[PDB]
């Protein structure tokens, strides 16, 4: 069948320029129109516009009418786009739809995996890990949950695992989000308190797009 | 069946084969001798005459700029045709006066002058006001600009390539009428030449005879539209008060237009793949105005003689 | 031009309720020389790209189960499930493209749960945090159904509401349940000039709102 290839995620400075590519191979590419949309995290949809292939004519949104650029490539089968204009708003989730156009384009059948572009300063950091752990002057309980709090890493790319805790059961990761440029996630577990003092529990976190994987064992006060 | 283009699909040469220029070099070689011919037989006089009392003139303007490309929206719009056909057959009405309508005029054999000096007036204001009267009557149809598409380099060449023979003759006839049977004689074999030469080519050169696998009604649409055309002549020169020679050229010249700019305009905006059995629409309807034309010259024929 | 408002926007399907969900549109997008009614409903499952599920409103895209209905004319539209399976949570759009592409607010979808009972935990920065120049408090509230619920600081009976950061979890399949974590994010020379640090916590399983004292 048909399937959408698009370029691949974007990393890019607030200066801009920055283009994305949108590889169809399943038809032929001039009888169908290219369409691009934009999602915001948990923001829902936003159309940003569409190229003919066949005559290279494109229609824009309003909003979108300043930045987007839309181009086609018939040798080479893709539609290409240059936003041209970016700040640390723009960052979203880029989709390329294809839709068949008669007079009026009809519907979006088949879609692409989509293009994560980030906008940032940039300037990648190794993470901080700071261990959770109570005991000033509480009762505790039958169960005592645990944690490991991170700070200042840029890259997304980070995940925590409890291999001398509870595993995959029982165990809470919260998602990241951005604050001051360098943003934190954090990760929470829940152990028995007889097994606790018993079983020591070690958090190790993992940074691929560093060469960072501190490990540190919390200790109760 | 959710939405996909035709199997419809032309071969790869078709767009630069040497037959295709030779059809077309022939079909201008056949049009600049009709037209010389044809002009052979009028008169600055009676243009001069014409053009200084523009009643038959307007009349024609009216008819083929106002009430028709409104019949063709409101025929789109009825028998509930797709976009690609509404637009099709909206740019079929709005479509300038064609050539044949001479011909067909000189077959009715009335007032060549005006039915020329009609026809060149209306390329012009084609070539004037087509744009924002498709424009205004293409909403919800091709949400594109659609005003960029349609040619005015066609236009110019059309107009000189009728105006020069039309002027050749004119000059020819006032200066030095002498030639006048070895020109017209060797022109009328040429023609049935050129005529025979186009037949057999086009055979070759079109191909795929699965025109009618278009929808009937567009059929029915197409074949309403000329003769709604030539109604609309007649009936509005006629109580119009104007005498019986000067009406036959009107409403023949309202109801023939040209046709190959919407094969222009059509293949400019959609792959030939996205069209259909609309790529060979203006071949059928040229055709179809043709015969109901023919038709119409039996009608007379048989009121003439009687 | 059109703005399309999608109603509910947020509603829970356990086993085989209907769902009725409607977008009503702005004018008539209701093409009359074709009896199309130009709409699209598309399905994104998260962390991966919409489906087409129903076009022109009234036909469902081949693949889809039997299960997804459009019907609707005019300006009012509707979208039922029948029996609502496990993997039908996605948000559902229904764009439209009478005149302009527009898209719609969204609906989500979750799964009921009988009662939520919220558990509190709060924590002091960590010893090596305050050598590093700042002091962060944190308390995460785990295992309570309704997404609607608050969170503020007390401190010495006064409330700030400021550098606070919240994070919620995405329903984890496992129970229909899903967490919270709250961040207090504060630099250093003023942390200790205040101590108290309260956190409350207000949510419908419970009138009384949750509190937790800090001390030292």
């Amino acid at each position: 069948e048909v399937q959408l290839q698009q370029s691949g995620p974007e990393l890019v400075k607030p200066g801009a320029s920055v283009k994305m590519s949108c590889k169809a191979s399943g038809y032929t590419f001039t009888s169908y129109i290219i369409h691009w949309v934009k999602q915001k995290p948990g923001q829902g949809l936003e159309w940003i516009g569409y190229i003919n292939p066949y005559n290279d004519g494109t229609k824009y949104n309003e909003k979108f009418k300043g930045k987007g650029t839309l181009t086609s490539d018939k040798s080479s089968s893709t539609a290409y786009m240059e936003l041209s204009s970016l700040t640390s708003e723009d960052s979203a989730v880029y989709y390329c739809a294809r839709s068949y156009y008669d007079g009026i384009p009809h519907y979006f059948d088949y879609w692409g995996q989509g293009t994560t572009l980030t906008v940032s300063s940039a300037k990648t950091t190794p993470p901080s890990v700071y261990p959770l752990a109570p005991g000033c002057g509480d009762t505790t309980g039958s169960s005592v949950t645990l944690g490991c709090l991170v700070k200042g890493y840029f890259p997304e790319s980070v995940t925590v695992t409890w291999n001398s805790g509870s595993l995959s059961s029982s165990v809470h990761t919260f998602p990241a989000l951005l604050q001051s440029g360098l943003y934190t996630m954090s990760s929470s577990v829940t152990v028995p308190s007889s097994t606790w003092p018993s079983q020591t529990v070690t958090c190790s976190v993992a940074h691929p797009a560093s060469s960072t994987t501190v490990d540190k064992k919390l200790e109760p006060s | 069946n959710a939405s996909a283009p035709f199997n419809f699909t032309l071969p790869p040469n078709f767009g630069k084969r040497p037959t295709d220029l030779a059809l077309s070099v022939i079909l201008v070689f056949m049009l600049f001798f009709i037209m010389l011919s044809l002009g052979c037989t009028m008169e600055f006089s009676k243009i001069k005459a014409h053009l200084w009392k523009p009643k038959g003139l307007a009349i024609a303007l009216v008819a083929q700029y106002g009430i028709m490309p409104l019949t063709a929206f409101v025929l789109g719009k009825v028998f509930r045709l797709k976009n690609i056909e509404a637009l099709a057959i909206l740019v079929c009405g709005c479509s300038p006066g064609g050539n044949l309508s001479n011909v067909f005029s000189l077959a009715m054999k009335g007032d060549m002058n005006l039915s020329i000096v009609m026809t060149t007036c209306s390329t012009f204001c084609a070539l004037g006001m087509m744009p924002l009267l498709l424009y205004i009557y293409s909403r919800g149809i091709y949400d594109g600009d659609l005003k960029d598409k349609v040619p005015y380099k066609g236009i110019v060449i059309s107009l000189v390539l009728v105006l020069i023979p039309c002027t050749i003759g004119i000059v020819l006839k006032s200066k030095r009428p002498q030639y006048m049977r070895y020109v017209i004689k060797g022109g009328m074999i040429i023609i049935l030449l050129c005529s025979v030469a186009v037949t057999v080519l086009s055979a070759i050169n079109v191909g795929k005879s699965i025109m009618f696998a278009m929808t009937p009604l567009l059929i029915a649409t197409s074949s309403l539209m000329p003769f709604i055309g030539f109604l609309l002549g007649y009936v509005l020169s006629a109580l119009f008060c104007l005498n019986g020679r000067c009406r036959r050229t009107v409403s023949m010249e309202t109801g023939c237009q040209n046709v190959q700019l919407c094969s222009t305009i059509l293949n400019v905006a959609f792959p030939p793949e996205v069209i259909g059995p609309l790529f060979f629409f203006p071949l059928l309807y040229m055709i179809f105005q043709l015969g109901e034309g023919l038709l119409l010259i039996a009608i007379f024929w048989c009121y003439e003689k009687f | 031009d059109i703005v399309m408002t999608q109603s509910p926007s947020s509603l829970a399907v356990s086993a085989g309720e209907k769902v009725t969900m409607s977008c009503k549109s702005s004018q008539s997008l209701f093409n009359s020389r074709t009896r199309r009614n130009y709409l699209a409903w598309y399905q994104q499952k998260p962390g991966q790209s919409p489906k087409l599920l129903i076009y022109w409103a009234s036909t469902r895209e081949s693949g889809v189960p039997d299960r997804f209905t459009g019907s609707g004319s005019g300006t009012d539209f509707t979208l039922t499930i029948s029996s609502v399976q496990a993997e039908d949570l996605a948000v559902y759009y229904c764009k439209q493209s009478y005149y302009l592409l527009t898209f719609g607010a969204g609906t989500k979808l979750e799964l009921k749960r009988a009662d939520a009972a919220p558990t509190v935990s709060i924590f002091p920065p960590s010893s090596e945090q305050l050598t590093s120049g700042g002091a962060s408090v944190v308390c995460f509230l785990n295992n309570f159904y309704p997404k609607d619920i608050n969170v503020k600081w007390k401190i010495d009976g006064s409330e700030r509401q400021n550098g606070v950061l919240n994070s919620w979890t995405d329903q984890d399949s496992k129970d229909s349940t899903y967490s919270m974590s709250s961040t207090l994010t504060l630099t250093k020379d003023e942390y200790e000039r205040h101590n108290s640090y309260t956190c409350e916590a207000t949510h419908k399983t419970s009138t009384s709102p949750i509190v937790k004292s800090f001390n030292r």
